[PDB]
């Protein structure tokens, strides 16, 4: 298999405006969005059709017990935050959590926190810390790691329970998460040469331009990898033509093992 | 999903002794000890979920995760040690799964016992005679009486804090007429040397 | 805090072809924090029936969403997608660049 | 700084009868849960509530409902007991639900027996028994027994007194009570405690010592029709003095 991920994030909103959710939690596999919980619905439910298909009512029953407490703590640790950073209006709170079962078989696993989408504390699994980034959350770092046994739950969690979860939600959605579209793929002029490629899933993907069998990154504009709405995604990269020399220009695509080559006459 | 332990353990007084705990559960969030006196409210002892032993004052907890076990060691036993021990696993969706629990009955150390079965005093209020086996060793069993008009207790542990002195003993009684302390606990095995003080005349 | 500006793209679904049924993509991406407002435009009008995922989360605690639309691309017909946020003092237009 | 308080400690109840157990915490905890206890088995969770605001069904949530009705409180209903729902009943506190290790805090504990006809109740028949002469001579010390026989249901607490203040050292009390009648479902039961004390304690004849039983029994609303004196909840005793 590919390399995989699971993770789930947390936003909090300390004074939204009307309307909009003051917690909203998300689950995803890769790029997928698997689960989503707000404050206005107030029920955590699936977001793709194989999640809803293998886990059972009492599945999201119990999840949305659980969510609902999460986003009463999210309000008490943001008030606090805000009261600490002696800020006032509207500000945000974040917390990611997941983990990778890397191609090789090793894993990996990790757990962060954001305040107004900024790195806030950061967990250590190996040394079994927080890295706190300011004083506010050097204040929190002190009270979490004094807590012991929690540190222990949150390691056995990211390297045991969350690959079990992965590869169990991984088995789900095979169809969809293991496929593979290759990418179709062309060369445009627009003066530069544009090396397009649509039409493909996984959404990883290496593009770049070779100059007579050589790799020139710092002469190759890189487009960003797109979804294109139907389940595959596009992206392209370009490169500047020289009018005063001919030279020999490829596009090289690697995508799921297969590595193609486009030489321009 | 199950969680498994004995139901009942008997040790003596300073010595060692461990409760084990076996599970199994899809996923695993953590394992839990409590105890739980006779009469009253668990309380919280300890949590594993990585392997290893962790100490806390004379009990220790072990957890191996591949196998799926954990015991709680308690070290030089003490009286006050005699409780349910319930343990707890978190699983896959963070709810608890309890264990049946296990009864620690500790022996007290006689130091120099006396076995003896007495004849207490009646009461004018009832028509009860009431005989008493005490101070005997802890080795010793008490059964329950085999005649129907005959109520016999079970061992109990009694300490004069004063005198820093324990006892066992069992109480027996009757209204019936052909009832005597002499044979009162004949459906027990007694010590050899049990004093039996002669009735009155 | 540090707000970021939104990063817009408009594209479409498939290479496009006069005449040839397609989708039209606006990927907004990169912004913080996550209150949002977003608009096809055709010939400068906003479209009416345009839908958008859920919002969306990045690892680098930045948010992204994408709204499209069904068309037919002609000759003639300008597209566009306004979109307006915190950072921005007025909306700011992106035009489908074909 | 009380913990976790549940009431009541004792409740006996007839077929069909509602009841509420209360349960408050003064930790500002968030997550509250109502368990039974049953002979041969683990705890099992009837009804829980993550946080404020929520709650849901546990593994045995039939015959009850819940209220959580602020952050402190969280009361178990029984709205037609069922004698399948005689058990032990304690409500536990954490901190939130997600700590992954964090610890459940519990209260004392509801002890309730739901039974089809209240004609089965009766209080203790209580006496106090004096040390045996020989014992005194023979070991230098006296133990007084306490009897307290015949009770339906088990709900009763026995101490002694000795001049007019509880002790505890040397006391022993059966940890279970005994059948009266071993085969029987609804056999009444009997209970034994002794007091140990030195023979020069026993022998001061101003020493008083007294055994107590607080049986908890029927209410004023509860109906009683037979030819007996209603078991109400009472406290029944039997003293002895200290002899020269």
């Amino acid at each position: 298999m590919r390399t995989h991920s699971l993770r789930y994030f947390h936003l909090g909103v300390s004074d939204p405006i009307h309307g909009v959710p003051e917690f909203i939690s998300v689950g995803y596999v890769d790029s997928h969005p698997i689960t989503t919980y707000d404050s206005v619905t107030r029920q955590k439910e699936p977001r793709a059709p194989w999640m809803a298909e293998n886990l059972a009512p009492d599945h999201w029953e119990r999840y949305t017990q659980l969510l609902r407490g999460w986003q009463q703590m999210f309000k008490v640790e943001l008030k606090r935050l805000q009261r600490h950073y002696n800020h006032s209006g509207s500000h945000t709170y974040q917390r990611m959590i997941g983990c990778e079962l890397l191609e090789d078989g090793s894993t990996t696993g990790f757990l962060q926190y954001a305040y107004d989408g900024q790195d806030f504390l950061i967990f250590n699994k190996d040394t079994l810390s927080w890295l706190a980034v300011d004083n506010v959350a050097h204040t929190i770092k002190q009270a979490w790691e004094a807590n012991q046994h929690e540190l222990l739950y949150q390691k056995n969690w990211l390297e045991e329970e969350c690959i079990a979860w992965l590869k169990r939600f991984l088995e789900y959605g095979k169809d969809t998460l293991q496929r593979t579209e290759p990418p179709l793929v062309r060369v445009n002029r627009k003066t530069a040469l544009f090396c397009k490629a649509h039409g493909f899933y996984p959404p990883e993907i290496y593009m770049t331009w070779m100059k007579n069998g050589e790799e020139i990154v710092q002469e190759i504009d890189y487009g960003d990898i797109l979804p294109s709405g139907d389940g595959t995604y596009q992206a392209w990269a370009s490169i500047e033509l020289d009018p005063q020399s001919s030279n020999l220009y490829s596009c090289h695509v690697e995508h799921s093992g297969v590595h193609m080559v486009l030489q321009v006459p | 999903q199950n969680i498994d332990q004995p139901t009942e353990m008997t040790a003596t007084e300073g010595a060692i002794v461990q409760i084990n705990c076996t599970y199994q559960t899809s996923g695993f969030n953590g394992l839990f000890w409590y105890q739980q006196h006779a009469g009253e409210a668990p309380t919280f002892l300890s949590y594993n979920v990585l392997d290893g032993l962790e100490e806390k004052g004379r009990f220790s907890s072990f957890l191996s995760r591949s196998k799926g076990y954990s015991y709680l060691l308690l070290k030089e036993l003490q009286m006050k040690d005699s409780a349910s021990y319930l343990c707890a696993v978190k699983d896959s969706n963070y709810q608890l799964i309890w264990g049946a629990g296990t009864k620690l009955i500790i022996k007290p150390d006689i130091q120099n016992p006396d076995p003896a079965v007495y004849q207490l005093r009646d009461s004018k209020s009832s028509d009860k005679s009431v005989c008493l086996f005490t101070d005997f060793d802890s080795q010793t069993n008490v059964s329950q009486s085999k005649d129907s008009d005959v109520y016999i207790t079970d061992k109990c542990v009694l300490d004069m804090r004063s005198m820093d002195f324990k006892s066992n003993s069992a109480v027996a009684w009757s209204n019936k007429s052909d009832f005597a302390c002499a044979n009162a606990f004949n459906n027990s095995i007694i010590p050899e040397d049990t004093f039996f003080p002669s009735p009155e005349s | 805090m540090i707000q970021r500006t939104p990063k817009i793209q408009v594209y479409s679904r498939h290479p496009a072809e006069n005449g040839k049924s397609n989708f039209l993509n606006c990927y907004v991406s990169g912004f913080h924090p996550s209150d949002i407002e977003v608009d096809l435009l055709k010939n400068g009008e906003r479209i009416e029936k345009v839908e958008h995922s859920d919002l969306s989360f990045s690892k680098d605690w930045s948010f992204y969403l994408l709204y499209y639309t069904e068309f037919t691309p002609t000759e003639k017909d300008e597209y566009a997608c306004r979109v307006n946020h915190v950072t921005l003092s007025q909306p700011k237009i992106v035009k489908w660049d074909r | 700084n009380a913990g976790v308080t549940q009431t009541p400690k004792f409740q006996v109840l007839k077929t069909g009868q509602s009841m509420t157990l209360q349960c408050a915490q003064d930790m500002n905890h968030n997550s509250m849960y109502w368990y039974r206890q049953d002979p041969g088995m683990g705890l099992r969770l009837i009804y829980y509530s993550a946080s404020e605001g929520t709650t849901d069904k546990g593994e045995v949530p039939n015959g009850y409902n819940v209220s959580r009705l602020n952050k402190r409180e969280f009361s178990l209903r029984l709205e037609s007991a069922a004698p399948s729902q005689t058990s032990v009943y304690f409500c536990a506190s954490s901190v939130w639900t997600g700590e992954g290790s964090g610890e459940l805090f519990f209260g004392e504990g509801s002890r309730l027996t739901v039974l089809e006809d209240l004609k089965n109740v009766f209080p203790p028949e209580v006496a106090v028994f004096e040390p045996s002469e020989a014992e005194i001579s023979h070991t230098q010390k006296a133990t007084l027994v306490c009897l307290a026989t015949g009770f339906y249901p088990d709900h009763v607490e026995l101490s002694w007194w000795v001049n007019g203040k509880e002790v505890h050292s040397g006391v022993c009390t059966d940890p279970q009570p005994l059948k009266e009648q071993p085969a029987l479902n609804d056999s009444r039961y009997a209970l034994s405690s002794r007091l140990r004390v030195s023979a020069t304690f026993w022998q001061n004849p101003r020493n008083h010592f007294r055994c107590q039983v607080q049986f908890y029994g029927l209410s004023e609303n509860d109906e009683w029709t037979q030819d007996r004196a209603k078991p109400v909840t009472q406290i029944v005793s039997a003293e002895a003095w200290g002899r020269a």
